[PDB]
């Protein structure tokens, strides 16, 4: 029989960083990245609010 | 120094190394 | 001769610290520290066996 | 509650290798330049802010 | 003999121009997959 | 139901055979180390006790 009732998907992940790499092509990059890491971004400073 | 190595068939040392960075 | 020493040394050195300090939280150990005249130790061991 | 903790003797040790004068003697040397210096890094060099 | 199964090696029919960043700056892509690689074997 | 003991700590260790190299590094590089022909385990005669 049915009693009409709708299942819940969802995920679950546990004991794991979730790193983001700079770069925009951010695979297997690590140290010298695409974006944060240009010589622009080494003559001023900026600000960062989130 | 080619004598430093214990090497196999009568040659000293054989294959040059190379080791990852942590990163990536 | 290269990589074998023939002559004595040593491959464990054992020293208790001259003075040691029991207090609230903490627990200092203070000791001098000598390699061999021409010894080298790569610092993955150097431990302590409380 | 329950517990309480005493340690009784702190005692250093360390693997040493039995160097080899012939090598080693110059080993210290190659060490003991402005060039050669060694970096170490971690795989995740991360600044944490609570 | 023309589709590279009749042939003597991988590298030699395609542009040799597009050969150069294949194993410094490939890292973007693991690339040795879009032209298929043939193998000689005696007979 | 607090009692009093001091406990016996002791190695389990089988299948494996007490294996150590022959030679002044006392390191096994390769199938004849550095002792194995030495200069003064070579030719001469010498007898082991234990």
């Amino acid at each position: 029989t049915a009693v009409d009732s709708i299942t819940q998907k969802k995920f679950l992940c546990d004991r794991t960083l979730w790193r983001i790499p700079f770069s925009s092509n951010f695979m297997s990059m690590g140290a010298l990245t695409d974006l944060g890491q240009n010589l622009l971004y080494a003559n001023s400073a900026h600000a960062l609010d989130m | 120094f080619a004598s430093l190595a214990p090497r196999h068939g009568s040659r000293p040392f054989m294959g040059n190394w190379q080791d990852i960075g942590t990163s990536n | 001769h290269d990589v074998t020493t023939d002559r004595s040394q040593r491959l464990t050195l054992r020293f208790i610290p001259v003075d040691r300090e029991d207090t609230a939280y903490s627990y200092k150990a203070r000791f001098t520290l000598a390699v061999g005249d021409n010894r080298v130790l790569d610092m993955a061991s150097t431990y302590f066996d409380i | 509650d329950g517990a309480s903790i005493k340690f009784d003797s702190i005692c250093l040790y360390a693997t040493f290798f039995p160097m080899a004068h012939n090598t080693a003697s110059t080993l210290e040397a190659m060490l003991r330049n402005d060039t050669n210096d060694q970096s170490f890094n971690d795989y995740l060099s991360a600044a944490n802010m609570l | 003999s023309y589709m590279h199964i009749s042939g003597q090696d991988a590298s030699e029919y395609l542009s040799p121009g597009l050969v150069q960043f294949a194993r410094a700056t490939e890292t973007y892509f693991s690339l040795n997959n879009k032209f298929r690689n043939p193998t000689v074997a005696p007979t």
